[PDB]
């Protein structure tokens, strides 16, 4: 069968799930930018961008 | 015009003190020789200013705006004094009695919730 590191090469001739592949890389992608600004707005203190700016947190 | 609870009743008006006419910019004579009261006061505040902590650092706090969030429940109103003539002409207003007490929770930004005794008792 196909060894483990040519899984997704079963899309190279199709491109429907070809686009399915990328559409679903895509949403995980939007899905981290999401994900990675809640968890800072929930970390982040906006008090004092003189000494405690974004950079150091 | 003369008014009734049921013109008034949800309309957020029994919050707002009443109002003078735009040319009501006469002058009240005062008698030295005469008792006065005020029969009745209201204050309707507008704006809830809090002073910012100033951080370690610091430089100067500054008075920052804030959200009212507890409704049309702000006014001091009823309330009731004799006005003295001091005798170097000054009046003097002593609260005697009144609605002069509301709980007010305004926001600041970020969150923080101020809660305040919004008041003139004494
Ligand atoms: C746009 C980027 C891109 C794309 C679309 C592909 C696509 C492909 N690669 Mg190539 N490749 C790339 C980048 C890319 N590669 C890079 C940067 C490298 C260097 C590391 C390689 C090195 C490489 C080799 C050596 C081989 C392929 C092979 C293949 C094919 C099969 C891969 C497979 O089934 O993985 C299956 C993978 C797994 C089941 C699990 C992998 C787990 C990895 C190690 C860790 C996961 C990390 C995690 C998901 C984080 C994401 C990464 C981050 C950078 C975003 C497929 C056509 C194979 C091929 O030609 O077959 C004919 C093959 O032999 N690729
Ligand atoms: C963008 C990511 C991506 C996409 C679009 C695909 C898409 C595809 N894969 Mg590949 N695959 C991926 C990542 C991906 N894979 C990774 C990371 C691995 C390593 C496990 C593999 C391993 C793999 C195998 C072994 C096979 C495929 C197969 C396939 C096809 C059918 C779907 C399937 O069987 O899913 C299977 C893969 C998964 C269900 C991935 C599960 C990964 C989970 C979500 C990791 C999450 C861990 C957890 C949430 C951690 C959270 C944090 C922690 C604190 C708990 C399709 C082309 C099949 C195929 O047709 O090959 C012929 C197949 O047999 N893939
Ligand atoms: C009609 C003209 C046209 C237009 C506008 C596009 C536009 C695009 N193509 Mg290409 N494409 C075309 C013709 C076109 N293509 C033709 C004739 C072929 C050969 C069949 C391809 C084959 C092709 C492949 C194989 C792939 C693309 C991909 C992409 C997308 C990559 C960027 C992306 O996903 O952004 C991220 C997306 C967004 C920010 C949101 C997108 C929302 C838009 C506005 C679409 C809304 C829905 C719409 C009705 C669906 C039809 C989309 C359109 C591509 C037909 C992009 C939207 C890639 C893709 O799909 O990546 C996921 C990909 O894998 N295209
Ligand atoms: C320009 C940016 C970019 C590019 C080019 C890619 C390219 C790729 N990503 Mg995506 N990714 C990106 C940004 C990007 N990503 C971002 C910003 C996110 C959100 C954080 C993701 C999240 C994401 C997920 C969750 C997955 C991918 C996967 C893939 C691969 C799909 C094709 C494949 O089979 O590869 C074949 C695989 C390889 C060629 C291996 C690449 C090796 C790279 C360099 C990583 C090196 C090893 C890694 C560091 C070890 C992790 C260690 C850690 C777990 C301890 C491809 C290499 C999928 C994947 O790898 O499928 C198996 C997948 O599951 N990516
Ligand atoms: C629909 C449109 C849209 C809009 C308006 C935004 C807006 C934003 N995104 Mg999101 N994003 C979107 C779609 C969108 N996104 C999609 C579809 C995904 C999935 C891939 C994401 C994934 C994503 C991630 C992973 C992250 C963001 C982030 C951000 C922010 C910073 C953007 C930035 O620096 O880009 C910078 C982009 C570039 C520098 C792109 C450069 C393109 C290179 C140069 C390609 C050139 C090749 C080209 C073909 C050559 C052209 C030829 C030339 C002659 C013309 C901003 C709020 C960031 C953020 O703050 O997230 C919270 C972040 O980290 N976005
Ligand atoms: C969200 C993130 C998800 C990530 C999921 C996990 C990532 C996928 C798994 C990665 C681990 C890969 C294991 C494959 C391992 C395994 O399959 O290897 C043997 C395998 C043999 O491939 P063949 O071509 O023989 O295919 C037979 C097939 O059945 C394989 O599918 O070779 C390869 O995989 C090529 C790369 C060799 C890799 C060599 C590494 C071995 C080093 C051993 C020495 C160790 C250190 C000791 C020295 C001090």
């Amino acid at each position: 069968g196909l060894p483990w590191y040519r899984v997704h090469t079963v899309l190279i001739n199709d491109p429907g799930r070809l686009i399915a592949a990328h559409l679903m890389h895509t949403a995980l992608v939007a899905g981290w930018a999401g994900s990675m600004a809640l968890y800072e707005l929930a970390t982040f203190d906006p008090s004092d961008p003189v000494l405690n700016p974004m950079w150091r947190q | 015009q003369t008014l009734t609870y049921d013109d008034i009743v949800g309309t957020g008006l029994a919050n707002k003190c009443p109002t003078l006419d735009d040319t009501a910019r006469g002058a009240y004579p005062i008698d030295s020789s005469q008792t006065y009261r005020i029969a009745r006061l209201c204050l309707q505040p507008t704006t809830f200013l809090v002073k910012e902590e100033p951080k370690n650092k610091r430089q100067e706090a500054e008075f920052v705006p804030t959200k009212l969030v507890t409704r049309e429940t702000t006014s001091l109103d009823q309330i009731q004094g004799e006005l003295k003539v001091n005798s170097d002409g000054s009046l003097t207003f002593v609260e005697e009695d009144g609605i002069d007490f509301q709980p007010v929770t305004v926001q600041m930004a970020g969150g923080e919730r101020i809660p305040l005794l919004f008041t003139v008792k004494n």
